[PDB]
RNA sequence: GGUACACGAAAAACCUUACCUAGACUUGACAUCCUUGGCAAAGUUAUGGAAACAUAAUGCCGAGUGACAGGUGGUGCAUGGUUGUCGUCAGCUCGUGUCGUGAGAUGUUGGGUUAAGUCCCGCAACGAGCGCAACCCUUAUCGUUAGUUACAUUGUCUAGCGAGACUGCUAAUGCAAAUUGGAGGAAGGAAGGGAUGACGUCAAAUCAUCAUGCCCCUUAUGUCUAGGGCUGCAAACGUGCUACAAUGGCCAAUACAAACAGUCGCCAGCUUGUAAAAGUGAGCAAAUCUGUAAAGUUGGUCUCAGUUCGGAUUGAGGGCUGCAAUUCGUCCUCAUGAAGUCGGAAUCACUAGUAAUCGCGAAUCAGCUAUGUCGCGGUGAAUACGUUCUCG
């Protein structure tokens, strides 16, 4: 082993493609791996910018868009290395970004 | 107030205040920072402060300590209203 | 006053045009403007490839490019003369630790794209080309490619002053009302002589039922 | 006088507290989005384009 | 115009066991809080048992049968210089007006103190003085005055 | 014998625990009292008319824990768990209850305070 | 005018800034092409200066050359794009055909039915398009996949999938759409809301986002710099805030959110400080750590009056950012306490978690009497009888 509690973090604009990369990484995991508890949703950051939509005054009518910020969590029991070597291989769009412990 | 060395002045202004003072006391010279307070060496001397359109003169005193340079130098004029 | 038709479906019936993200708002500006000098060159410098759009993917300083344009070999050039050209504006425009490896491939079917049409009909009004019998060829073209019904409505100096005499033109089914509906938008400004003509294209591109998300 | 605020933006001001925001693409100082660095309305128009990863209508 | 409009409904409070009192709470509510109003017009029924020693419930309703309106009045005119109608009104809009009758008078008045004020305002009405009852009468004198109005009207 | 039961008015969710106990309920939310939690008024009574029309606090332990929004949301949610715990006790309680109009989860919440509108339906002021 | 007046501008002490005064500059602050190359580019310190700057020196960049560059200069009565109103109002049209010499009409009209030109019966009309409808999101119920940084007198909960509600069934009356009633059910007859706004009108607004033809300037209407002014002042209007007091003033204890945001920042806890705050110093890239909810309850004082309400105005002393607070920031403490005891003609908003009202968060931004705006949750109403008048 020498890695126990690899505690990837993966947080995406979008949530079909992040459920599609971790259904891939729970897949993939569920060879050599053992003892992995399922996706963690997340409360999904949310933000809401709003802007005037006119170029001169016209105030009062403005519209508002919407940066949705979705985000699961994993937690690998424990690395057995070979299953990292395995994990080298993944190339993970750029929509999710990852982070790990 | 600035609370910490709270007499501010923009710090090139002293050297030829203090040069004049020490040099006869000449009283015109042209001075535009009204961002400046006194020092109590300040007092004897007569300043060309610019309020925006020329130079008008302002002899400091003893009299008052502390307050700022430019305050002495009013910028804008009375109401002058028209009948109508 | 009505919304554009293409930012009311995007990002839930269409996928984005430039996937990327950096660390949080410190140069994600930079990488937007930079990108969209990128795009500006393709639809601006080289008219003859009629690039329909481009697709950019940044994941820290690494770039691709996917293009999809109806006459490939313009981007390419003779032996290859052109292509490393075209690359090193876009490095000396991106800088020099990134790497580019861009990508040309033909679109299948371009002249159901709005853009490439909007294009053509920008180069026929900026020709002198009488604008209704121009709207006609290229609306029986468009529209003879088996596609859905059209919307082509062109403002500006119609050949003269008095610009209140707009022409407009609607030839089926394109229901702006249904966001199932798999539409495509663009548009064009045909600098004419006498100042700027505004043309703008609506297709009709089938349903898109069962679609679920974008694509 | 637009052009010449363009490049004084660019600039590395004298002071900290010299400088401000700004679009890149255009030199409107008023409006713009540090999360963006893009102008209100230049945001509408990129939005509506699309370059911005994320952008839905919002419906909350 | 419009439609017939429904009613929300009102729940009486199984404390004192009376709906009414629960328009009571209502109606003397400010800013939206029952807890004061509910605290003044609770004050106000301990003092009830401790002068004038007597049911809060049947005080409650003596006022309330005092107080309540016979007749309303309408407007309809036809040209300058405009003529009242009086016409008739259910019963749930008269003692809603008794209610708010009751209401707008108590915050009108000497003694200070919401407690008394209100108290005063309730024993008032139930013993047919000038506080209440004499909008009420003259609302009545109005009318059957102009009755021939009233005959003839739409 | 635990019963169990979810209410969620406004913001406020509420787990109830019931079992029918040798007192008459010895009421008791949040590990305290309600008297000094909720202050005396028909809050407090609200809770106990699902069981004025029923065996009105015979034997019925209360065993709630509150969490979310005020505390009308929060009895409005331990409202709707008592009745959704007495349905569990005994499917016969539901021509009583819903005939009152008790359960359903009546769904007044706060809206969305829309753009232009000061409290999403206050417009500004007119002027001409 | 509605459709302008807490509007452009989601933040003017310098910059911003487009104006004025003054200082200076001129293929120029910035760009390409022509010719010629390869090492300095910025920033730093004396020096005169207020500073652009000339100096002297450290550490892609240069030099000569015209098209010109540049214009927040003009023309929204040349414009593109964008936006407002009618208006989310139900309306606007076309193909074929018929009638009429013709503009034109017939569809779109007649009956019921709805929010709807929604549907269906009648119909010299038959069909079709934009719109409306539904497809999207979001809250309301249940089931499932998952379990932490939540929760754990634990399945709450969060976010993914699925179910659910489809006039489904029954009663009536109607040809039929459909209407109403009942049962079931969380929700029943467009469930609540958002997103979505037809042809066009107002030569509506925007040449000052941007692009933009034409006109004008060019050792200046262009460039940089210091100061000011955008915050004035006899006056009037508009939108807000505090109130004008015992439903309250003040003091002590006191518990209850949701959402959002945060590693040059949030700031825990501690110390000093009547306080603005200052210092120490964790944790926190975050369901962990942080950003003490206020109303509310209990107790007490106040006892009705220009007041123990009210807070302006003014004086002083402190604090913070920022080089810097006089025009021209803001906070705290001390000092005084204008006027006002509900307001004229007239008007505005609102059909429920709404009004009112209590707070909380975010944006631009170092600072901002933003009382503004954009959002979140707490408490929490009346009435719609009815269309005669009034507005459209
Ligand atoms: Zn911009």
């Amino acid at each position: 082993v020498k890695y126990p509690e690899l505690k990837i973090k993966l947080e995406s604009y979008d949530s079909t493609l992040l459920d599609l990369t971790t259904k891939k990484i729970v897949e993939v995991v569920k060879g050599v791996d053992v003892k992995i508890k399922g996706p963690l949703p997340l409360p999904t950051k949310k933000e809401v910018i709003t802007i005037i939509r006119s170029p001169h005054v016209d105030k009062a009518s403005r519209e508002q868009f919407e940066k949705n910020r979705h985000k699961r969590l994993m937690i690998l029991v424990d690395v057995n290395q070979g299953a990292i070597d395995s994990l080298k291989r993944i190339k993970i769009p750029v929509g999710v970004t990852l982070r790990f412990s | 107030r600035s609370a910490k060395k709270g007499a501010f002045v923009d710090a090139h202004l002293l050297k030829k205040v203090i040069d004049m003072n020490k040099q006869e006391k000449k009283r015109p010279i042209k001075t535009w920072s009204r961002r400046s307070t006194i020092f109590p060496e300040f007092v004897g001397n007569t300043f060309a402060v610019h309020n925006g359109k020329t130079f008008i003169n302002v002899y400091v005193t003893d009299d008052m300590v502390g307050h700022k340079l430019g305050e002495f130098s009013p910028t804008r004029n009375f109401k002058q209203h028209t009948a109508n | 006053q009505k919304v554009n038709s293409n930012g009311l479906r995007f990002g839930i019936n269409k996928n984005w045009i430039s996937r990327w993200t950096a660390n949080s708002h410190a140069q994600t500006a930079k990488w937007l403007i930079e990108d969209e000098k990128i795009r500006n060159l393709f639809f601006v410098n080289y008219r003859n490839a009629q690039v329909s759009n481009v697709e950019i993917e940044r994941t820290q300083a690494t770039v691709d490019v996917f293009v999809y344009a109806a006459q490939p070999a313009f981007l390419i050039g003779s032996e290859n003369k052109n292509i490393q050209k075209i690359t090193k504006q876009i490095k000396q425009i991106i800088g020099r630790t990134t790497n580019l490896d861009l990508t040309i491939n033909e679109i299948g079917s371009p002249m159901l794209s709005a853009r490439i049409i909007a294009r053509d009909l920008a180069n026929a009004i900026e020709a002198r080309v009488p604008l209704r019998t121009a709207m006609r060829q290229s609306l029986i073209k468009v529209l003879k490619a088996g596609a859905n019904g059209i919307k082509v409505l062109v403002s500006g100096r119609l050949n003269g002053a008095e610009i209140a005499r707009d022409k407009m033109y609607i030839e089926g089914n394109m229901p702006l009302s249904t966001l199932r509906a798999d539409i495509d938008y663009a548009l064009e400004k045909a600098q004419t002589t006498y100042g700027v003509i505004g043309v703008k294209v609506w297709i009709n591109r089938g349903m898109i039922y069962t679609k679920g998300l974008n694509r | 006088a637009k052009k010449s605020l363009k490049v004084k933006q660019t600039r590395i001001p004298k002071f900290a507290v010299r400088a401000y925001t700004r679009c890149q693409r255009c030199g409107r100082a008023r409006a713009v989005l540090s999360h963006f660095g893009v102008c209100r309305l230049c945001f509408r128009e990129l939005a509506y384009a699309g370059a911005i990863p994320g952008v839905k209508k919002a419906s909350w | 115009r419009k439609n017939r409009a429904p009613k929300r409904t009102v729940l009486p409070d199984p404390v004192f066991n009376n709906t009414l009192v629960t328009r009571i709470i209502n109606v003397i509510m400010e800013d939206g809080k029952k807890g004061l109003a509910q605290r003044i017009l609770y004050g106000a029924f301990d003092l009830i048992e401790q002068r004038t020693k007597e049911k809060p419930l049947t005080v409650f309703e003596r006022a309330v049968g005092n107080v309540m309106p016979r007749l309303e009045l309408r407007v309809r005119r036809i040209a300058g210089s405009n003529y009242q109608v009086p016409t008739e009104v259910p019963q749930d809009r008269k003692i809603a007006l008794a209610l708010r009758w009751i209401a707008m008078f108590a915050r009108k008045r000497h003694e200070k103190t919401m407690l008394e004020k209100i108290a005063n305002e309730i024993i008032d009405a139930s013993n047919n003085t000038g506080a209440a009852i004499k909008k009420k009468d003259d609302t009545h004198k109005m009318a059957e005055a102009n009755k021939a109005f009233a005959h003839m009207r739409w | 014998q635990s019963y169990y039961g979810l209410g969620r008015r406004k913001s406020s969710s509420a787990k109830v625990y019931l079992t029918p106990t040798q007192d008459k309920g010895k009421i008791t939310v949040n590990r305290r009292d309600p008297s000094e939690y909720f202050p005396n008024k028909l809050v407090i009574q609200d809770m106990e008319q699902p069981l004025d029309l029923t065996d009105l606090k015979k034997n019925f332990d209360i065993n709630v824990v509150v969490k979310g929004g005020g505390f009308t949301g929060q009895a409005g949610a331990i409202r709707l768990g008592i009745v959704r715990a007495l349905l569990q006790f005994n499917p016969e309680l539901k021509k009583i209850l819903k005939s009152k109009k008790l359960t359903t989860r009546d769904k007044r919440v706060k809206e969305r305070k829309k753009f232009g509108l000061y409290g999403a339906r206050r417009a500004p002021q007119f002027t001409k």
